[PDB]
């Protein structure tokens, strides 16, 4: 039970584990500890860029063939995507659903895409 | 709270029951599809 | 202060439902929201207890 | 060939097809004024 | 274990919630028209003693139970907050709190509108509120202030899931995803959405003021006193029309997402009828008061308001060309969801013709509140709200639990619905054309005949809806049976005559959503993963 | 739009530079076959070519058969014997003496 | 792998049932002929050609349509059925319902319509006939 710096942005886990200090007198302090829970986090984030829960666009532009298949960056078993074609729209839009267990098809592309796992000990 | 598959539990009913196989409850709603005209009927008038 | 780390110590060391925040408010309310709801609701469909039994038969 | 097939349906659509399309209709006729007869 | 029923914060369990709900809802109403038709199938009292009080209490307990209780709730809760947030990629959706309020709000009016209809004296005034017919003088006690209660509530409770779909519209769309090119069902229920938020308020502020009226003892809407019933009337038509809008609308969207998943192949003039619906949507506020034209308005504002409905009327053909010509040129499957979407179109085709011959205002003098407006109402709204809920759930039952449904049972409940619904309604241009007089416990018996065979086709309906309770008996009991065996349709398209046995196994479905080979609801947390789409 | 159909031809063809199974042939042959457009003999022997690649007969019936009833076309028979004529004397598939006799 | 006149019991099997075979060696007798066809054409024998198609064409498992083996029967005989239980029930409810007419009999509509198509310029004397019993 001691107290975190909390300066690093992986280094800190557990909403619970912070509280923040409150002050006696002065100004209101800058958006940095005085926010409660782990809004200050996402806060911050969207005040630089670094994000989790990152909304910004995959490579749809990119027609994603057996040359260079898409990416996916998650660690769940499961996927949701869609890829019908390499600008922003010529088709109606068919899921793609990459998997480990067997291999998926485009129907338009005819795209073999692998998920992508994040590195494990 | 997250602990529910979505295979048979998505029913806000519970399956098991020796008492209650589907059968009680059902029978239940069996006579509530038409209990409600025939006792308003009753209250002022007969069936 | 030097209460609400304590409170969160607890609840931390002792996940229980009902929060254990208003065990008197609880006795006051949920024993008489029952009995005194019931005293309120039953007699208001138990009037017509001796009315009931109309058949609708007349002569 | 080109026309003389093509006349094979185009203008057949209108003396070959019609007694389906009659007949797609033809339950008013013995199912309403028969009703009628019986109950009058 | 009780928190999943009663807090719900996943959208499912609300959906399925509604859904018993109303089918509940509707059962009973179906029951009791059944008993009300038994009245009236033959003059005089056979099985209620006259009682025209209770004759009217019943009418309107018909109305206002299948309008506000059947076609309403589910129709447009289950199908927005499943597909709605879904589809788009969204985790999860917002304000659990206001779906449970709205939840928990609902039996006040379930409760006090029993109580209303369970009294001696009860509010017997039809669908019509319009003072001083729904005066106290004759329906007193407090039958009218439990209604209004229930009003209220039941506004309340559509106005928020309107606000929170609207804003998971705004808000919760993906990244990789156009605003011009969004599907018809979003379409469908953004227009709704917003014609309920620009329509239910003025309702309620009626509502309220009779409230008032009721209460205070005030002179607003009372003849006597210099007051102006005309006013509530006007606000009553600008909120039914738009209901209506409201009512049709996400069964036309439903049709559009049916179509289009079964037929293969795009539907003609997709972007320019999302236009032609946004300007329905926008143009819906003009063509409200086309009923009142006996009322003693002028006649330029007749034919400004008739030039108006019949010059918003074209759109509706336009759909009907536009499904026909989806259906046209691609393969159409013997399945119970072409069959239902068949029925439907053709009976709203003919729905339509009578309120095109409804629509001319020089013939209303002869034809207003003749049997031939209440005939042409209830087949547009019956044929719609029926069919379109049939189809929904025959449509999305293997979509939402996973366990498939028998297609004999299927298809001879159709047949049922539809024998019966055709016996109905096809004499009544006939007793339109004589001239059959309303609301009467005691009609002339001329029309015995035809009363009989309306009896009959009412009968076959309650037979179809117990048909409907065996069948969700049978599934519930045997939908590993019918997953194991052939009994029950596997997949919802057939192949074409270019599709290999294991090509077409390995790509049953392509459509425009991941719902069809999503798998059966997933925990609470779902779509951990946002939507990406080119 | 009446938009090109030549690019969707060649599409199809960079899609047979990069085929890999029999999967991209029966993607290849449902879009054409969906197409109004009648396909000249040159594709239509491309298509078979491609069908062949991995030597299924049963795509050749396929294929064969597809052509023999593609589109109505204002009912086109002899144009459809001649070619059904000559694109089995290139190979040799005689099919059509059995399941005729049926 | 590199078979010979290979037209064995299998090959005609195929053709009459295939659901009934348990599934266990379809893949067996799929992957058989895939290698074979692997080889030159040669102008297979018709039995190994109609095999062929039928596992790779349709008329079983996903291309079973929704009309089956005599469901149709079973449609129009529950549609009757349902009619039969209308008209049974009916009936049996209006027994029970009992009589509730002490008036309007058929010479009560005789002398009403007598009384209304004697005077009055009548529309040709109408045809307000007696509903029924
Ligand atoms: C919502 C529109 C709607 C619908 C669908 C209906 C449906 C029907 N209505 Fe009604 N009706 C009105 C709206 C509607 N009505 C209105 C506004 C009035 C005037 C009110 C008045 O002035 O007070 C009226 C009045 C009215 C009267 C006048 C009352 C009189 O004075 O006696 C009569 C007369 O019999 C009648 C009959 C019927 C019949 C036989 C049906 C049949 O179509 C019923 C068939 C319906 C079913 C098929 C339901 C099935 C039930 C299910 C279990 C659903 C299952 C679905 C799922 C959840 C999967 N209606
Ligand atoms: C499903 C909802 C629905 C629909 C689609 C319609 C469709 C129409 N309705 Fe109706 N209507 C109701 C619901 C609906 N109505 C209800 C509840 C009432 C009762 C309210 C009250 O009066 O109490 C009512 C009553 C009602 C009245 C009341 C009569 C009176 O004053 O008492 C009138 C009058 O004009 C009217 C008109 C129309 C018109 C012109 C259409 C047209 O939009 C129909 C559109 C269809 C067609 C266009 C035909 C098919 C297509 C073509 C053949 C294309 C070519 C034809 C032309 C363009 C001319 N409706
Ligand atoms: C007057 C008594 C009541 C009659 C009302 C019908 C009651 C139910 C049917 C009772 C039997 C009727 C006579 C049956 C003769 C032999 C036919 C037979 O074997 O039926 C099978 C052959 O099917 C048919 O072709 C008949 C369909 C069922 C029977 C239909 C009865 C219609 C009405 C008959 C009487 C009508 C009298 C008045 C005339 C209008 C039914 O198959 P299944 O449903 O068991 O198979 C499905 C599977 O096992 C489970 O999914
Ligand atoms: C108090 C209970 C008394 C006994 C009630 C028994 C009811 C049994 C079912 C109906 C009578 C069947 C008599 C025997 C017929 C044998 C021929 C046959 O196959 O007909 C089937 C006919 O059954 C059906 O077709 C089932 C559906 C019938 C109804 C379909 C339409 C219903 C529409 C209205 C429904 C709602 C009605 C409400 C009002 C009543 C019955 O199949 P099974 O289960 O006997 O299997 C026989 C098989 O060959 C194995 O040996
Ligand atoms: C008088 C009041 C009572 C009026 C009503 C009285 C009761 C109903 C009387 C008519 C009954 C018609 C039954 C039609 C369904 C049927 O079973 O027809 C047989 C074929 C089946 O198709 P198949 O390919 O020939 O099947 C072969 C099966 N084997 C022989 C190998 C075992 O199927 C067909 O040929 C299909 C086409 C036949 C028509 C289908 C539509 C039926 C619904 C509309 C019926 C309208 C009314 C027709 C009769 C007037
Ligand atoms: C020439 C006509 C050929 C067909 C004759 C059929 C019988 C008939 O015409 O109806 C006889 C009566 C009609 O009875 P209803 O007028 O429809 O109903 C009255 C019911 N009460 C009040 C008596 C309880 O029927 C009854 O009163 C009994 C009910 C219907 C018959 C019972 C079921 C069939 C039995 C065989
Ligand atoms: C009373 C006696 C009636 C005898 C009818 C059967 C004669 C022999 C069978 C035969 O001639 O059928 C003629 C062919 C046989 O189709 P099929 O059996 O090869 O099956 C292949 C197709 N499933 O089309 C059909 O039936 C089509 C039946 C399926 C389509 C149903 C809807 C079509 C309209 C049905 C009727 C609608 C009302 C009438 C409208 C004009
Ligand atoms: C659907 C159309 C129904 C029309 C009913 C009104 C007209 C009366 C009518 O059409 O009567 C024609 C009769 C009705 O017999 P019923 O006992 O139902 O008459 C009841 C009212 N008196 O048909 C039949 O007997 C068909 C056979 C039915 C079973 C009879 C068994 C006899 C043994
Ligand atoms: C005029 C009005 C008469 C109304 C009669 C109402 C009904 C009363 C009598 C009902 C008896 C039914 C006995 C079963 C007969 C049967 O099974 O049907 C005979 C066959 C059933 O083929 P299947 O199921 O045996 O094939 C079994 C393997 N799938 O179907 C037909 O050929 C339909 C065409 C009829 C023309
Ligand atoms: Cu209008």
């Amino acid at each position: 039970p001691v107290v975190k710096t909390a300066q690093n942005l992986a280094e800190v886990n557990g909403p619970e584990t912070l509280i923040g200090p409150g002050a006696k007198e002065g100004t209101v302090p800058t958006d940095l500890d005085q926010e409660t829970g782990l809004a200050r986090l996402e806060l911050l984030g969207k005040l630089e860029g670094i994000d989790v829960f990152d909304t910004k666009p995959l490579d749809s532009s990119r027609k994603g063939t057996m040359k260079d298949p898409i990416i996916i960056e998650s660690y769940d078993d499961y996927r949701y995507v869609g890829c019908t074609g390499s600008p922003a729209g010529s088709h109606t839009i068919m899921w793609l659903k990459p998997t480990v267990n067997e291999v998926a098809r485009c129907w338009e592309c005819g795209s073999v895409y692998k998920l992508n796992p994040v590195g494990v000990p | 709270v997250h602990f529910k598959d979505g295979v048979y539990e998505n029913i806000p009913f519970k399956v098991k029951g020796r008492k209650t196989p589907y059968a009680l409850s059902h029978f239940g709603f069996f006579a509530i599809g038409f209990a409600v005209p025939f006792v308003a009927c009753y209250v002022q008038l007969k069936k | 202060a030097n209460k609400v780390i304590q409170l969160q110590k607890i609840f931390q060391s002792s996940t229980k439902p009902l929060w254990w925040r208003h065990p008197r408010s609880a006795l006051y309310l949920y024993p008489f929201y029952a009995i005194f709801a019931v005293a309120v609701v039953t007699p208001l469909l138990y009037i017509p207890n001796a009315i009931r039994g109309i058949k609708a038969k007349k002569a | 060939g080109r026309i003389g097939e093509s006349w094979v349906i185009t203008e057949g659509r209108r003396l070959i097809p019609e007694i389906f399309q009659w007949s797609a209709v033809l339950s008013v006729c013995l199912g309403w004024p028969g009703a009628v007869y019986f109950f009058s | 274990m009780v928190q999943r029923w009663l807090y719900s914060t996943n959208a499912k369990d609300i959906a399925v919630l509604y859904f018993m709900l109303a089918i509940f809802s509707g059962m009973a109403g179906t029951a009791m028209s059944l008993i009300i038709r038994l009245e009236l199938a033959a003059p005089g009292s056979q099985y209620l003693h006259g009682n025209s009080q209770l004759f009217n209490v019943l009418v309107v307990g018909h109305a206002v139970l299948m309008i506000f209780f059947l076609v309403m709730p589910a129709l447009i809760g289950g199908f927005g907050n499943y597909l709605l947030p879904l589809m788009i990629g969204a985790t999860d959706t917002a304000f659990p709190r206001i779906n449970n309020i709205a939840f928990w709000v609902l039996p006040m009016g379930l409760v006090c509108l029993v109580t209303s209809t369970l009294v001696e004296s009860g509010a017997g005034t039809g669908w019509t509120v319009y003072p001083p017919l729904s005066s106290i003088q004759a329906h007193s006690g407090p039958s009218v202030d439990l209604a209004i209660f229930a009003l209220h509530l039941t506004s309340i409770s559509s106005l928020l899931g309107a606000i929170n779909f609207i804003v998971t519209t705004l808000n919760m769309r993906t990244n990789g995803m156009t605003m011009h090119k969004l599907p018809l069902f979003v379409w469908s229920i953004f227009i709704t959405a917003f014609l309920l938020l620009l329509s239910l308020p003025v309702l309620s502020a009626g509502i309220t003021m009779l409230l008032l009226d009721r209460n205070f003892n005030t002179s607003f809407f009372e003849v006597s006193g210099g007051g102006d019933p005309i006013l509530y009337e006007h606000l009553f038509w600008f909120f039914g029309h738009p209901e209506v809008y409201i009512l049709i609308i996400p069964g036309f969207g439903i049709i559009s997402h049916v179509v289009s998943t079964y037929s293969k192949k795009p539907v003609f003039g997709e972007i320019s009828m999302v236009y032609a619906m946004a300007s329905i949507g926008l143009l819906g506020f003009l063509v409200w008061s086309h009923h009142m034209y006996i009322v003693g308005l002028d006649a330029d504002t007749r034919a400004y308001f008739t030039s108006a409905t019949m010059i918003i009327a074209i759109p509706t053909g336009i759909k009907i060309f536009s499904w026909l010509a989806t259906i046209h040129g691609g393969s159409i499957r013997l399945a119970t969801p072409m069959l239902y979407a068949i029925a439907f179109l053709f009976l709203f085709t003919m729905g339509g013709l009578t309120g095109v011959a409804l629509a001319n205002a020089s013939l209303d003098v002869a034809f207003h509140d003749t049997y031939y407006v209440v005939g042409h109402f209830h087949y547009v709204l019956s044929m719609g709200a029926i069919f379109s809920l049939f189809a929904g759930y025959y449509y999305w039952s293997p979509q939402i639990l996973g366990l498939n449904y028998n297609e004999k049972l299927a298809q001879i409940q159709f047949w049922l619905i539809f024998i019966g619904a055709n016996v109905i309604f096809f004499p009544m241009h006939f007793l339109g054309i004589n001239g059959m007089p309303r609301r009467i416990p005691d009609y002339p018996d001329a029309f015995a005949g035809w009363n009989y065979v309306a009896s009959i086709g009412s009968f076959i309906a309650t037979l179809s809806l117990f048909l409907f309770i065996y069948i969700l008996y049978d599934q519930l009991v045997n939908g590993l049976n019918n997953k194991v065996n052939n009994k029950s349709v596997i997949y919802n398209k057939a192949p074409d005559f270019v599709e290999s046995n294991t090509i077409f196994n390995l790509n049953t479905v392509k459509s425009s959503s991941i719902e069809f080979l999503l798998t059966s609801p997933p925990a609470v947390h779902s779509f951990n993963t946002p939507a990406v789409q080119s | 739009d009446e938009e090109t159909f030549e690019e969707f031809t060649a599409r199809y063809e960079k899609e047979f530079d990069e085929a890999y199974d029999l999967f991209e042939v029966q993607r290849v042959l449902n879009n054409c076959f969906s197409y109004d457009l009648v396909p000249a003999p040159a594709v239509i022997e491309k298509a078979l070519r491609a069908a062949r690649r991995v030597n299924d007969l049963p795509t050749a019936i396929r294929v064969f058969e597809a052509l023999k009833y593609k589109v109505e076309n204002e009912d086109q028979y002899k144009a459809y014997l001649d070619e059904l004529k000559d694109v089995r004397q290139e190979l040799g598939v005689p099919l059509k003496e059995e399941l005729f006799p049926s | 792998a590199q078979t010979h006149a290979l037209s064995n019991a299998a090959v005609m099997d195929l053709q009459s049932r295939w659901e009934n075979m348990p599934s266990t060696e379809q893949q067996d007798i799929v992957s058989k002929l895939s290698e074979r066809q692997k080889l030159p054409w040669a102008q297979l024998t018709e039995p190994e050609k109609q095999a062929v198609w039928y596992i790779s064409y349709g008329e079983w498992g996903p291309r079973r349509p929704v009309l089956n083996k005599g469901d149709s029967s079973f449609i129009a005989k529950g549609v009757a059925a349902g009619l039969l239980f209308s008209v049974g029930l009916f009936a049996v409810v209006r027994m029970a319902g009992g009589q509730d007419a002490k008036t309007m009999n058929k010479e009560w509509q005789l002398k009403s319509d007598e009384y209304l198509k004697s005077k009055n310029a009548n529309p040709w004397g109408g045809y307000s006939q007696v509903q029924s019993k």
